[PDB]
RNA sequence: CUAGUAACGGCGAGCGAACCGGGAGCAGCCCAGCUUGAGAAUCGGGCGGCUGUGCCGUCCGAAUUGUAGUCUGGAGAGGCG
RNA sequence: CGCCCCACGAGGCGCCGUCAACGAGUCGGGUUGUUUGGGAAUGCAGCCCAAAUCGGGCGGUAGACUCCGUCCAAGGCUAAA
RNA sequence: CCGACUUUGUGAAAUGA
């Protein structure tokens, strides 16, 4: 029972040894290309139970974002409309950096299909995500009985629409009761259901 | 607006137009909702129509406390005393509901009769032909079973309107119902206030 | 009903019915309730005192069911009691009314009463009503 | 606990009904610490340290000023329900350190 | 062009009648047969029918 | 249906859901963890054979930074019947 | 309708009392923008703060305490209507 | 333009506590 010991070791990211172990790993990922493959996770134990496996077409790689919210971009800054909508740089974007991740990495890889991703370093200037992928192809893959399920063709690009872990927390799922019942079936088609002016035919 | 009336308040700003919903397809909805379930029906054979069973339950709400109504399933807790197994109910037609609790002896037993019942009225057929093991019914009583349809347990929503006529006694003549009622409605206000005052007494007396 | 609306006697009368001189422009008022201080002011407070402002303290998240209590007056008892068992009672023997099972919580006290005892058995009642009901013979029993 | 009182307004109000009482349910021990999972979080804790506002709580307390202990470990941990009990178990990582 | 306040699917097709006006509707429409002078006066040729 | 209601709003014009209840339909599941260590029991690819959506024999490889198996809180692991 | 007969392995039921592990820059907090009916802040997002295991989230007014009811997140799949 | 937090580590003295 390894994974434990390190899950505790992992919580503890203020201590001094964390502190080094993750500066020195913040650098070396600060020189390395923003996107890169990594033959191991670096972080075993949040990949078993995210569903990585030491399994061939399980791949991980290695996010590059960066931090900071959204400034509109527009041609100066010149927001044609009325106060209200005439600021620029205080806006927030509305989907997570690690669903920003996990849709960097969908456009690059467009042949795996994007299970999960989990934080890994960060500084003042980036965040590093994690990101396991599947290959939908392979064999040892297509004959796991609980990953077929991503094999299915309802199942293309997860993150560009919005259905990994980190898809759901920023489309508002995490929650059940109010305060989340908006979200459900999404904010659009309950908007859509409250507006229908519903006419029976016997009205 | 103009003279009195009622002032107006039409939610017809938006582009109400691009979602008016019509219900021309209502009769076509019933049809198909009816050729959905006599097939599922004769897929089903011989298995009741109504689906698996339900609670007696009652409902939430001040409002609708005293009305029973279904369940979605009998606890763990009936289904044990029962003599149905938690994995086997599903498999012979009762639900299984591991999320309620039961607070009160009445519905426990309330709920273990309908479980009795259901069991001394269900009749199984066996896995294999000749193979009648634990649990199955004979030859005899499995060539006479149709499918039964509607609801075959109905749940009487309230209790029966009995009006009976008994003797007015003086004890029951003297007591002052009114002012009884609103005795525990101080007892209710002044609840902070003696028990505030009751503990000062262990403080300092 | 098309051959009835008024326009179609209103054909070939240039106006159609809204006078030459004033015409039947677009919204010479405003859209809906607009001017409500300002020019409908004569309007809103003669026909609608008390629409403007404030009253009263909020309440969050009410629930309708919180605040519900369907009453009876006791004039109505009787009308809930069935001939043949008010026939099976005596002077002294008096038909009891559960009034939670036709679905009422509290029991008024309008209107009169007989002289025949009833016995009401309530969730709630007020003064009056139970005044009533004792000064007719009849008793009262609390439930819930 | 007891049935209710059987009229339909005051203290303890409603329908008198039986009362049962439930028996125990898993994550009715949800979080009961285990032996193991309490060595587990032992030996890390030892390995890997403190962190600089749990150092500082430690100093507080040394010095024994438990309101601003609990001030500090606030306005870290964000809410009282949390610091208070932060600050108790960094007492408790004090007293069982003059322990010896 | 268009016409002037295109039709729209949303016009009022059916109507709704009270239950018991339909039931009494149609009382009076039996009770109306039972004559043979109203069902001569609505056109049917009846003049050899037994009764 | 709740409900143009609680709410919200230069509390102005306006805006506006939810629990309860009635119906339609109803179905639950599976992982990571402590738990083969007398023994990777797992998976893939090449080749060959057949009964060909697969299964078998052999070689290479992945995998001990953990594949498979038990377990998912309603429990469960054990011992007993 | 026929030939093949299902076990010492798994499950259920009952007894036990000893175990009984449950997901981390994640929740939570501050502040900022947007969003909402959500109002001492409904969601979401950035930034900074930054966890717990007699423990965590809720009970629609911010707060301390006592009690109560309730559920167990931060991994995944799932027809019908 | 400016301050604070952040990337942001290492150790030395002088004044303040
Ligand atoms: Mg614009
Ligand atoms: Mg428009
Ligand atoms: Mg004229
Ligand atoms: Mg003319
Ligand atoms: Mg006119
Ligand atoms: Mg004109
Ligand atoms: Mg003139
Ligand atoms: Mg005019
Ligand atoms: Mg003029
Ligand atoms: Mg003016
Ligand atoms: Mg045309
Ligand atoms: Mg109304
Ligand atoms: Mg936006
Ligand atoms: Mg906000
Ligand atoms: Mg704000
Ligand atoms: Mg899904």
């Amino acid at each position: 029972g390894a994974y434990k010991f390190v899950s505790e070791l992992w919580r503890r990211k203020q201590s001094d040894v964390m502190r080094f172990v993750q500066r020195v790993r913040c650098w070396e990922y600060r020189q390395q290309p923003a996107i890169v493959r990594i033959t191991r996770p670096t972080r075993p134990d949040r990949a078993r139970r995210l569903g990585f496996k030491a399994k061939q077409g399980y791949v991980v790689y290695r996010i590059r974002v960066r931090r900071g919210g959204r400034k509109r971009p527009v041609p100066k800054g010149i927001v044609y409309g009325k106060p209200k909508h005439q600021g620029i740089t205080q806006l927030k974007f509305q989907r997570n950096k690690r669903s920003v991740a996990e849709e960097r990495a969908g456009r690059r890889l467009g042949g795996l299909r994007v299970l999960n991703s989990y934080w890994v370093n960060e500084d003042s200037t980036y965040k590093y995500f994690e990101v396991i992928l599947v290959d939908v192809a392979h064999s040892a893959v297509r004959n796991d009985p609980r990953i077929n399920w991503l094999c299915k063709p309802v199942h293309k690009h997860r993150e560009l629409r919005g259905l990994t872990s980190a898809g759901k927390k920023f489309r508002g799922l995490r929650g059940k009761g109010h305060r989340h019942h908006k979200n459900r079936p999404s904010r659009r088609a309950t908007w859509k259901r409250n507006q229908t002016v519903s006419l029976r035919r016997y009205r | 607006v103009k003279h009195n009336n009622v002032i107006p308040n039409g939610h017809f700003k938006k582009h109400w137009q691009n979602y008016v919903k019509t219900w021309f397809n209502q009769p076509a909805r019933k049809q198909r909702r009816r050729i959905a379930r006599q097939k599922k029906a004769v897929k089903i054979f011989p298995r009741p129509t109504s689906g698996p069973l339900r609670p007696i339950v009652q409902c939430q709400t001040r409002k609708y406390n005293m009305k029973a109504r279904a369940g979605r399933g009998f606890t763990l807790e009936e289904l044990k005393s029962a003599g149905i197994p938690k994995k086997l109910a599903p498999t012979i037609g009762i639900s299984v509901d591991h999320r309620r609790k039961n607070r009160s002896l009445e519905g426990m037993q309330s709920n273990i009769q309908r479980l009795k019942t259901y069991k001394a009225k269900l009749v199984i057929f066996p896995r294999r032909a000749r193979k009648v093991k634990a649990g199955d019914s004979t030859p005899e009583e499995l060539a006479n079973a149709t499918q039964v349809q509607g609801d075959y347990m109905p749940i009487a929503r309230g209790e029966k309107r009995s009006v009976e006529v008994v003797k007015v006694t003086e004890e029951m003549k003297e007591f002052k119902a009114y002012g009884k009622l609103r005795v525990e409605r101080m007892n209710q206000r002044q609840l902070g206030a003696r028990q505030k005052k009751a503990a000062e007494a262990e403080k300092e007396e | 009903t098309t051959r009835f609306k008024k326009n179609r006697k209103k054909r070939g009368h240039v106006s159609a019915g809204h006078g030459r001189v004033g015409k039947h422009r677009k919204h010479p008022g405003g859209r809906g309730n607009a001017g409500g201080m300002h020019h409908h002011r004569i309007l809103f407070d003669k026909y609608h005192p008390g629409y403007f402002g404030k009253v009263g303290m909020r309440y969050f998240h009410k629930l309708s069911n919180r605040f519900y209590t369907p009453t009876v007056n006791v004039e109505r008892l009787w009308s809930m009691v069935p001939s043949d068992k008010a026939a099976e009672a005596g002077g002294d023997k008096a038909p009891v009314v559960d009034v939670s099972q036709f679905g009422y919580f509290k029991v008024l006290g309008k209107g009169m009463l007989p002289e025949k005892p009833i016995v009401v058995k309530a969730k709630l009642i007020s003064k009056i009503a139970e005044k009533k009901i004792k000064a007719a013979g009849g008793a009262v029993v609390l439930v819930a | 606990s007891q049935p209710k009182s059987g009229l339909f307004v005051g203290i303890n109000k409603g329908h008198v009904v039986t009362k049962r009482e439930l028996p125990p349910r898993p994550s009715d021990r949800k979080g009961k610490g285990t032996k193991r999972v309490h060595f587990v979080r032992n030996l890390i804790r030892e390995v890997a340290g403190f962190a600089p506002y749990e150092k500082r709580i430690t100093e507080l307390l040394k010095v024994g000023k438990d309101k601003r202990a609990l001030k500090v470990a606030k306005r870290k941990l964000g809410t009282h329900k949390r610091a208070k009990k932060k600050r108790e178990e960094m007492s408790s990582v004090l007293r069982k350190m003059r322990s010896a | 062009g268009r016409m002037f306040a295109p039709t729209r699917i949303w016009r009022k097709w059916h109507r709704r009648v009270n239950v018991r006006l339909r039931r009494v509707a149609v009382a009076s429409a039996l009770a109306a047969t039972a004559v043979p002078a109203i069902v001569t006066a609505r056109g049917h040729r009846i003049e050899s029918v037994p009764e």
